[PDB]
């Protein structure tokens, strides 16, 4: 987004700011609890071939 | 590319979509 | 096998088998009566579909069990699972012998031990405690010892230290990933129902407070307790096997002390003067004579094993302050003193436990580490670190940057 | 099947379903019957049936076996022939003889 | 590939767990395959010593047993 | 301000005025329901809609027909206390009134006779609780409301991945409410294909056919014509100025005597403006354009009458002369541009199969039930009854509106199935959009997301068994005899019952009421889900529809969703949200009319929001509300930018509405990063309610909100004075102006008192009114558990340290002062229910008598003569609660256990001890025993007494109910007759039995006096009817399962504290688990000498960002000073004038706020009081994004006496030295969650074993072993370590009898295992060896 957060956490953060920081949270926890499923289909498959 | 997915592809041998000639 | 308010259950390959006796029952007497060719083929089929649907199901029409939608699960699919079979995949065994709870700190404990829970080991060693109750003649027989313990008489506690002693237990965390998810442990008898774990290890486990939960398994027979004592101990693995680098590193109160204990400041009480030796330079902290980090000049002993397998020494006036004069007391022998010199931040302070490994071996390592991590934890607590909304300092050109 | 037949009409006349013992009075026989037959009529659930979870988890992998022996016992049935045993040459050789025999 | 790698397997026991049990278990059983153990998860399955670390003296110790008199 | 607010006021900081106030927040749950259930005289929602759907009901041909006129609810079975203790369900009788009409054979419709059949019963349908929940088998479940796709059709792209040759697709989905899917979709070739549901696709053409519509249609409706003359000879040709563009000339183009074009010239702006103006309609063209070009119609050979050219077929410059010389002047043939209009239709026709209306229909027929001969009837019939039949299909009211919504229509109302216009629309549109005109949906999007509820959910069932029954009714009808059976012998109960019963009972979502905690309700209640029947699934979507949308604004909250295998899948509602009008989400907004910011609230659906321009929450206006900046931060469609001050249509409600009532909680929510955010609202749903209810000291205010709206406390029905208070009850004596003239009346509130929950907690009520105390309507008369004074107490805040002390806090870990547990404020109340069931078995009935074999009297004591534990004793592991012995006959022991018993001389009884006895370690007080019997075995001494007793105590509860209303109607008739004729110390004397006889003058008092004889006598017999059915209630026989004889199920009540290892945790998301309890010696003490409660560990606080934990630790402090404060001149006991000054400060607090105060408030009796509450701390409330600034913190600490750092010097107990560095000390909120220590402990040695496979398994709750995996495995196949691998899954359990052989010898002192194998390979073995494979164990 080219309109970034002017704001801190020291100060606060109003209505929009706040809006377009959650998706960057949820996408975050997203991508871990799918890269937690992808580490282990990859220890997986590399302990049956070893 | 980069990432998980990348060390996967390398294992896995798989030829790339549009690769060179040797 | 029957069940409760006196109805029954079954295994699903009863009603196949059932079938296709049936089936094959009625053809055998459609042999004797001579029916049309038409008829007699007509059951052949349904045999061989019955014989089928038996063996694995889901091959041709998928045939459903009585009153129920459902499919009945056929021989090949008792084999069969997910992933392969059910027999050693994931999960692959209940077994005996074990427990688990919460698990909290205990910086007490060394490296080689854990807590656990009073009631945890009464009833994971109940044969051991059967055993030795009845081997020193405080019970008459097995079952004397039973109603002692179930009675929980005094007298059992001290029994359970001699069984306790020497008898690790394994620790064990939710995702294993690499070896060390599953450590040997000395145990500690604790009151309480939670499992106190070293906090050196909560590393190598990825173990954080937030409520997780980690299991215990007894090594019952002989060759188990050599073998964890021997390979899966805490103190035999201190290094990552995917890296030479220690994984026992301290991980963040403690080195917070050490990074406030040898540190400088401009001006504090004692600065510049000189002092005999480390022990005394405690003497001017404790007293509160000096202040914990004052530049300063003392006399200190390093050592240097340069010699052939053989430890020089060497002594000089190092410029230094009091908080690293104070650490001093704890480093073994041919270390220099050059390794302590420094403002020991994380990353020093884990190649500082590296070199000592290669140098000195295991043993002087191990009880190293443990001394770092009582020393950081106690001069932490001392330095009275705390997070205030007035130690986040804003940029004064903030708002013109903006 | 006369015992489902008539709980359909009582079904709505009663508004609910006939007490345990109204088809009793319906039916002919002894009527303290009904439960027992009403037993024997069910048929068998599949211990493959999937339960809680959906996890695979199977009804037939909770049903205990009471027909072993735990060994919290099996312990005392070693040790209560050595106890007899002992006990029974402290005695005179007939005392032992005849207690053995009775 | 490390995917494909692992398909071949000398021990049909170990292959009949990871992969698919019916397929694996009609192409060996056709051949009579005879299964020497020899490897890990073929040993873990049937319950006795690991032929590696500790277990390694004893299974190394009855190899050679084997094939002699 | 009201009543209970002069008890306690919130200091309220935070500037924006509130113009709306939050609303029921059960709204959406109660609202849904009601309309289902409720007689409604046209097609709205409810049982009244889907019975006027499949009515009236005709059997087969026979004009033999079945109607329905109307149905009632009858009065429920049970209530809802009794329901629940029994374990049936809450319902209610459904009585429908049936109307049987007969015609004639064969006749004009007539009928011989009509019996109308009174109200035959079917099922019993649940009912909603007054909290909105449902009780299936004696146990409280909630049914959320889901969120699914909207009906109608939905345009769609498939960009991208597809055959990887990129150039999109674009796809068209009519999805109906009921009914087959009708499935339009492209593809690389731009070949139109259809498939009805998920089945196979087929060529789009074929439905037309299927409408009966022959290839010449076809190219009609989606195709212009090209009209060509052939006049002179050789083909002239009309021309359409405007389909030159985008196209090259072919030939020499000119007419109108004017040649303005030669050939390969494109045609641009200059040659379509000449022939417009010209008006050129006709010019002469050559004989080859027409090579490629397809002829429109059918022309056939008038001569030979032989056909000349099919319909959709390319015409050659040979096949125009066999057409010509047979006398056709026209030839129509099609106008294509691959960029406009593409020949995307044509080229379907000739990959079609068919020809007529019946091929068509057969190879739909053959595609949906393929192998099956197709018929003429078949084919006709099924395709009539997919997208044609009232029955089958239907896309309701909103599907429809959405479907004609979508295609640009008028009507917003329509027909419910699919006509062919409606069909044959939407293929247009969807081609439209291929062209490059108009533009494809998204499914993410909240307008194209439609929210369902209980009501209408349940409908859908209901429905279910309409035509499962409907099946079998024409059926029973079919055969019937005259006028013997009637409109009940043919519909049943069990077949409609058992739709609505599958759906409550086991539907995904049909769920057990999250309740350990008020919000954990109120939040459940509110909550979407877009999982279940009709919804997606976890393994389907697809990040696209868990992620956070635009449209999620002011109507989903963003930050409370689960963290686990679906996030995003859930959410909650917002604060202020509405179901909308047709099911959308709307949300509140104010009307900005010109310049002015106008008061008037407007409810704006998702595609309404749309075109507006929204101003922002957070905006500066003043006097009359204009704005005052002449540009401010706004919202206008999906994007934010400042906007000027006169554009903005609308304006933001509340700064709280973008999130939920569990979020909303959370103080300084506005500083703390959304991770750790959404772990505070999910982590405050799992906080078990606390000993002694506090009060939060930090706040938001919506707590008294959310405290009222779930129904764990009790409001006030009507306002009055307090008449009598009890623990038990209260008693309210109504003011006149809400009092009805009629039965005089006071209110009665019958407390709840302590009882079991769902989750095993403590549901407990207290009195916090007094005696003769005025309460209004709307005011709090008794807190639930965790409410303080109308607020919503979670746990109790406490004086909290941030510093490393000695690593005891290592992670997150929390050490905790003992002062804590002494206090016994953190303390827990468990109440568990444990049952014995008293069976039959083929060896003969089980006892509940007291004759247990071999059992002293010291188990005995605690038990009476009958085997039940006594009431009150206090009870710990292994003590009998209920005796049960089964019977096992003659044993067959052994010799060795023959002569023990010969020697000691026992008779060893033929009867085994079941005995219902303690579980190990759980220690608690019997607060309760109930027994149920079947009917006809005899009840035993204490069960007739414990029923007896409940009669009495029965008879009791309605007496008083009697005695307290008797006075209060008596009270009104005293004060009625001293109206006209008052004697006030005559009338007192004589009995007041006595008084009905006195009348009165003429006047309406003697109609008043009249009404309440009336009333008086119904209350006499409403009682005694009420008195005799609750009598028989008791006596009844309970009705049991299958086999049970009796059953007693003893409520035990544990008080269990805190302990290492339990979990706790901030609003913040800061986790913790408690390491050690610390003396009071050790704790570090500030110069005043007051210890501290508890000692963080900083270091979480940065790494995790959530700066909110420290505020509210901070403004903690505050808050606590401006009690110490108080309390130090409440106890020097100044006077109200210093007090009063002192207090008014506060709350001003130095400029514009919005709290307002005092001395309004009586100078007194009502200023002393509230300054009582707070002395043990001053609350405050932040709004959520208005919260309070540090400025206003930092003053608020002047007044405080505290120090602005909000750090202090603290002193380490132990050696008494100073800490270097001052440190932050504070009070936090700090709830206590139910993960608790002595509950996840486990441990076992040698337990039961399953069956089929010989493995731990726990039966007895000594609960079988840790589950041993693969991953752990292979950690010991890392180390060397063979032989703890080989234990672990042979001897320790798999190996049945290797485990015996162990055991013997770990007694015997003898470490080794003879391992033997495993049962699980054992058992493979036979598996394999069960089908026709040999294996064997080779060599040696
Ligand atoms: C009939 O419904 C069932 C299955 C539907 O099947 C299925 C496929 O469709 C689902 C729907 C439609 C959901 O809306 C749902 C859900 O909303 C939810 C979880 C995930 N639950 N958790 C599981 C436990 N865990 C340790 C924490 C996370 C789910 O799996 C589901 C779910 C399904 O999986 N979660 C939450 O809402 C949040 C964040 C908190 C929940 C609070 C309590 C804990 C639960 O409400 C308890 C009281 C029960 O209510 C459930 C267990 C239901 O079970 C019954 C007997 O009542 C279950 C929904
Ligand atoms: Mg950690
Ligand atoms: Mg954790």
């Amino acid at each position: 987004i080219e309109t970034p957060i002017t704001a801190n956490f020291r100060e606060g953060l109003n209505v929009l700011q706040y809006f377009i920081s959650t998706h960057g949270a949820r996408k975050g926890l997203a991508d871990t609890a799918l890269k937690t499923a992808n580490s282990g289909y990859l220890t997986r498959r590399l302990v049956d071939v070893a | 590319t980069g990432g998980l997915p990348r060390v996967a592809d390398l294992f896995e041998a798989r030829r790339p979509k549009e690769p060179a000639i040797l | 096998v029957p069940l409760d308010g006196g109805r029954f259950a079954t295994s699903d390959l009863n009603d196949l088998y059932r079938r296709v006796i049936n089936r094959n029952n009625r053809l055998k007497r459609l042999l004797d009566l001579a029916a049309p060719d038409i008829i007699v083929r007509n059951e052949k089929r349904m045999l061989q579909e019955a014989v089928d649907a038996l063996l694995d199901n889901g091959r041709r029409g998928r045939a459903i069990t009585g009153s129920n939608k459902r499919p009945l699960k056929s021989l090949a699919d008792m084999i069969k699972g997910k992933q392969g079979r059910f027999r050693q995949n994931l999960l692959g065994k209940r077994v005996d012998y074990s427990g688990r709870s919460v698990i909290t700190v205990g910086p007490y404990l060394r490296l080689h031990q854990c807590g656990l829970p009073k009631k945890m080991a009464l009833e994971l060693f109940k044969p051991f405690i059967y055993g030795k109750l009845e081997l020193r003649g405080l019970a008459t027989t097995i079952k004397a010892a039973k109603k002692m313990v179930e009675r929980e008489e005094a007298v059992v506690w001290d029994i359970l230290d001699e069984v306790i002693r020497e008898h690790p237990v394994l620790l064990n965390r939710a995702p294993t990933l690499h070896r060390l998810g599953i450590q040997a442990f000395e145990p500690v008898l604790i009151e309480g129902k939670a499992i106190q774990l070293h906090p050196l290890v909560c590393a190598a486990y990825n173990a954080d407070f937030d409520g997780d939960q980690m299991a215990v398994h007894v090594p019952l027979t002989l060759e188990a307790q050599l073998e964890a004592r021997a390979l899966m101990m805490s103190t035999n693995n201190i290094l990552s096997p995917a890296n030479g680098e220690p994984i026992i590193v301290p991980s963040q109160d403690v080195v917070l002390g050490l990074y406030y204990m040898t540190r400088d400041c401009v001006n504090a009480k004692g600065e510049g003067m000189v002092l005999t030796g480390p022990k005394e330079a405690e003497r001017l902290y404790r007293s509160g004579l000096a202040s914990l980090h004052a530049r300063v000049k003392v006399r200190i002993t390093e050592y240097e094993k340069d010699a052939n397998g053989e430890l020089v020494a060497k002594t000089s006036l190092k410029d230094t302050t009091v908080g690293r004069a104070i650490l001093w007391m704890i480093v073994p022998k041919g270390l220099p003193y050059s390794i302590v010199n420094q403002a020991l931040g994380k990353k020093a302070i884990s190649k500082m436990l590296n070199t000592c490994y290669r140098i000195l071996g295991l043993k002087p390592t191990v009880i190293f580490a443990d001394q770092i991590m009582y020393t950081g934890f106690a001069y932490a607590a001392r330095s009275g670190a705390s997070v205030g909304i007035d130690d986040m300092v804003i940029p004064e050109k903030k708002h013109e940057i903006i | 099947n006369k015992l489902n037949r008539i709980s359909r009409q009582m079904l709505q006349e009663m508004g609910r379903e006939p007490t345990p013992e109204e088809l009793a009075e319906r039916m002919l026989m002894p009527e303290d019957k009904i439960r027992k037959v009403l037993k024997i009529a069910k048929e068998p659930i599949s211990m493959e049936t999937p339960i809680g979870d959906d996890e695979d988890s199977h009804l037939g992998d909770f049903i205990e076996d009471t027909t072993l022996e735990l060994p919290l016992d099996s312990a005392t049935t070693e040790s209560l022939r050595a106890a007899t045993h002992d006990v029974l040459a402290g005695l005179t050789a007939r005392e032992a003889k005849v207690l053995r025999m009775r | 590939g490390i995917t494909k790698a692992s398909l071949a397997t000398e021990s049909f026991i170990s292959a009949a767990s990871f992969q698919e049990t019916t397929r694996v278990l009609t192409e060996a059983a056709v051949a009579g395959k005879r299964d020497e153990l020899r490897g890990l998860k073929e040993n873990v399955i049937v319950g006795r010593l690991i032929p590696a670390g500790t277990g390694y003296a004893y299974h190394q110790d009855r190899m050679r047993r084997r094939a002699a008199g | 301000y009201s009543y209970t607010e002069k008890k306690r006021i919130r200091k309220d900081f935070g500037k924006r005025p509130q113009v709306l106030d939050v609303p029921y927040l059960l709204s959406i749950q109660l609202d849904s329901f009601q309309k289902f259930i409720e007689q409604d005289p046209e097609g709205q929602y409810g049982l009244e809609a889907a019975f006027r759907s499949v009515f009236p009901i005709q059997s087969y041909s026979g004009n033999s027909e079945l109607q329905y006129v109307s149905y009632r609810l009858g009065e429920p079975v049970f209530d809802v206390q009794e329901c629940q203790i029994r374990g049936v369900t809450y319902s209610a009788p459904l009585r429908v009134k049936l109307r049987l009409v007969i015609y004639e054979r064969e006749a004009p419709e007539g009928t011989v006779k009509d019996i109308k059949e009174q109200e035959v019963y079917m099922g019993e349908i649940p009912l909603m609780t007054d909290n909105g929940t449902f009780v299936i088998n004696g146990t409280e479940r909630v049914i959320v409301s889901q969120l699914h796709r909207s009906p109608g059709v939905f345009f769609d792209s498939d960009k991208g991945k597809t055959h990887s040759s990129g150039k999109v697709l674009y796809n068209a989905r009519i999805i109906p409410y009921r009914g087959s899917w009708l499935d339009f979709e492209f593809d690389p070739k731009d070949n139109l294909f259809v498939r009805i549901d998920r089945r196979r696709k087929l060529p789009a053409t074929i439905i037309l056919r299927a409408l009966n519509y022959t290839t010449e249609q076809i190219l009609d409706l989606f195709f212009e014509k090209v009209i060509f003359e052939i006049r002179d000879n050789k083909l002239q040709m009309e021309l359409v100025p405007e389909r030159l563009r985008g196209e090259t000339a072919s030939f020499d183009i000119e007419a109108n005597g004017k040649v303005y074009v030669e050939k390969g010239r494109r045609i641009t702006a200059r040659h379509i403006r000449q022939l417009e103006k010209d008006d050129v309609k006709l010019i002469e063209v050559p004989v080859e354009y027409i090579a490629g070009k397809v002829v429109a119609k059918d022309y056939i050979d008038e001569s030979t009458g032989e056909l000349i050219c099919a319909a959709n077929m390319e015409l050659s410059l040979d096949l125009l002369a066999k057409l010509s010389q047979s006398g056709h002047k026209r030839i129509e043939t099609l106008f294509t541009n691959d960029l406009d209009h593409g020949p995307y239709i044509s080229e379907t026709l000739r990959v079609d199969p068919t020809n007529d209306r019946l091929s068509a229909l057969v190879e739909i027929y053959r595609m949906m039930r393929p192998g099956e001969p197709p018929t003429r009837e078949a084919a006709e019939s099924l395709f009539e009854n997919l997208f044609f039949s009232e029955d089958r299909y239907d896309l309701s009211a909103v599907g429809r509106m959405k479907f004609n919504r979508s295609l640009l229509r008028e009507e917003i109302e329509g027909s419910g199935i699919l006509s062919k216009d409606d069909i044959i629309d939407v293929m247009k549109k969807l081609i439209d959009i291929r062209n490059g005109k108009g533009e494809v949906d998204d499914i993410d999007h909240l307008g194209n997301r439609r929210i369902r509820s209980v009501g209408e959910m349940a409908e859908n069932q209901f429905r279910v068994g309409l035509v499962r029954v409907e099946r079998a009714v024409k059926e029973r009808l079919s055969l019937g005899d005259l006028d013997t059976l009637m409109p009940q012998d043919m519909i049943n109960a069990k077949p409609i019952s058992a739709a609505v019963k599958e759906f409550f009972g086991s539907s995904q979502l049909s769920q057990f009421m999250v309740q350990n905690n008020p919000l954990s309700e109120i939040t459940h209640k509110r909550r979407i889900s877009a999982l279940g029947p009709g919804g997606l699934t976890r393994e389907r979507a697809g990040f696209e529809v868990r992620d956070v949308h635009p449209t999620h604004y002011g109507r989903v909250c963003p930050i409370e969703t689960p963290e686990g295998p679906n996030i995003g899948l859930i959410n909650s509602l917002s604060v202020y949200a509405q179901t909308n009008e047709y099911g959308f989400l709307e949300t509140p907004y104010r009307k900005v009319t010109d310049g002015v910011v106008t008061d008037e609230i407007h409810y704006l659906s998702a595609i309404e929001e749309g075109n507006y321009v929204i101003a922002q929450a957070n905006s500066n206006l003043d006097e009359e509300g204009h704005f005052v900046e002449d540009l401010v931060t706004c919202r206008s469609k999906g994007e934010s930018s400042l906007f000027s001050r006169d554009q903005v249509d609308y304006m933001d409600v509340s700064t709280q509405q973008v999130v939920s009532v569990g979020a909303s909680l959370i103080p300084f929510l506005e500083h703390d990063d959304a991770n750790r955010a959404l772990m505070g609202a999910n982590m405050q749903r799992q906080a078990v309610p606390t000993l002694r209810a506090d009060k939060p000291l930090v706040g938001t205010g919506m707590e008294r909100a959310v405290a009222v709206d779930s129904g764990v406390t009790a409001v006030a029905k009507r306002g009055g004075v307090v008449q009598y208070v009890d623990a038990s009850r209260i008693v309210i004596k109504v003011n006149e102006d809400e009092m009805y003239p009629g039965e005089a009346g006071i209110d009665i509130y019958n407390l709840t008192k302590y009882t079991r929950s769902n989750q095993n907690t403590c549901i407990n009520q207290m009195p916090c009114v007094s005696l003769g105390e005025p309460v209004e309507r709307g005011d709090v008369l008794a807190d639930g558990p965790s409410t303080d004074l109308g607020e919503l107490a979670l746990g109790q805040n406490m004086r909290v340290a941030f510093m490393p002390w000695n690593g005891y806090n290592f992670e997150d870990s929390i050490l905790v002062s003992e002062r804590v547990v002494q206090e016994d404020r953190f303390t827990t109340i468990h109440i568990q229910e444990l049952a014995c069931v008293s069976r039959d078995t083929k060896l003969g009935p089980e006892e509940i008598t007291a004759d247990i074999p071999n059992v002293g009297e010291a188990a005995l004591s605690k038990l009476d003569e009958s085997g039940i534990v006594y009431i009150g004793a206090e009870v710990t592991g292994g003590d009998i609660l209920v005796g049960k012995v089964t019977p096992k006959g003659e044993t067959q022991l052994t010799p060795e256990e023959k002569l023990l018993r010969a020697i000691f001389g026992e008779k060893a009884s033929d009867v085994k001890d079941s005995s219902l006895r303690v579980p190990n370690g759980v220690s608690g007080t019997v607060i309760d025993v109930q027994v149920f019997t079947r009917d006809g075995v005899e009840k035993d001494k204490r069960a007739l007494e414990i029923e007896e007793m409940q009669l009495k105590q029965a008879k009791k509860d309605l007496s008083e109910e009697l005695q307290i209303l008797e006075a209060g109607l008596f009270s009104r008739i005293r004060a009625v007759l001293v109206a006209g004729g008052v004697e006030a110390e005559k009338l007192d004397k004589l009995p007041r039995d006595r008084w009905l006889e006195l009348g009165l003058t003429d006047e309406e008092k003697q109609n008043q006096l009249e009404q309440l004889a009336e009333q008086y006598d119904e209350l006499k017999h409403e009682f005694e009817k009420k008195l005799e059915a609750k009598r028989r209630k008791i006596t009844q026989g309970d009705d049991l399962a299958p086999g049970v004889l009796k059953i007693v199920k003893v409520y035990l009540a544990v008080k269990r504290r805190i302990q290492p290892g339990d979990k706790m945790a901030g609003r913040h998301g800061n986790k913790g688990v408690i390491s050690k309890i610390n003396p009071i010696e050790d704790m570090p003490y500030d110069e005043n000498g007051t210890p501290v409660d508890i000692v963080l560990n900083p270091l979480g606080v940065p790494s995790r960002m959530n700066i909110g934990q420290i505020l509210e630790t901070h403004l903690g402090m505050a808050a606590k000073g401006i009690g110490d404060k108080i309390n130090a001149m409440l106890k020097q006991q100044q006077e109200v004038a210093k007090l009063r000054e002192f207090i008014q400060r506060a709350y001003d607090l130095g400029a514009d706020v919005r709290q307002k105060v005092d001395l309004s408030t009586f100078s007194d009796e009502e200023v002393m009081r509230l300054a009582e509450n707070l002395r043990k701390g001053m609350p405050i409330a932040t709004p959520v994004f208005d919260g309070a600034k540090e400025a206003e913190i930092k003053e608020l600490l002047k007044l405080g006496d505290l120090p602005t750092s909000g750090q202090i010097r603290l002193y380490d107990g132990r050696t008494g030295e100073q800490f270097e560095r001052p440190v932050t000390v504070g009070y936090m909120y700090m709830l206590k969650l139910n993960h608790l220590v002595d509950d996840k402990m486990h441990a076992r040695s040698t337990g039961s074993y399953s069956l089929v496979t010989q493995q731990p398994l726990g039966g007895k709750a000594q609960f079988g072993g840790q589950r041993f995996g693969e991953m752990e495995v292979w950690a010991l196949e890392a180390y060397g370590a063979a032989y703890t691998l080989q234990e672990m899954l042979t001897v320790k359990s798999d190996d049945v009898n290797g485990r015996t052989k162990m055991y013997k010898n770990i007694v015997d002192g003898n470490h080794q295992m003879e391992p033997g194998m495993p049962e699980s390979f054992n058992v493979l073995l036979k598996e394999i060896r069960s089908l026709g494979i040999n294996i064997e164990l080779e060599d040696e």
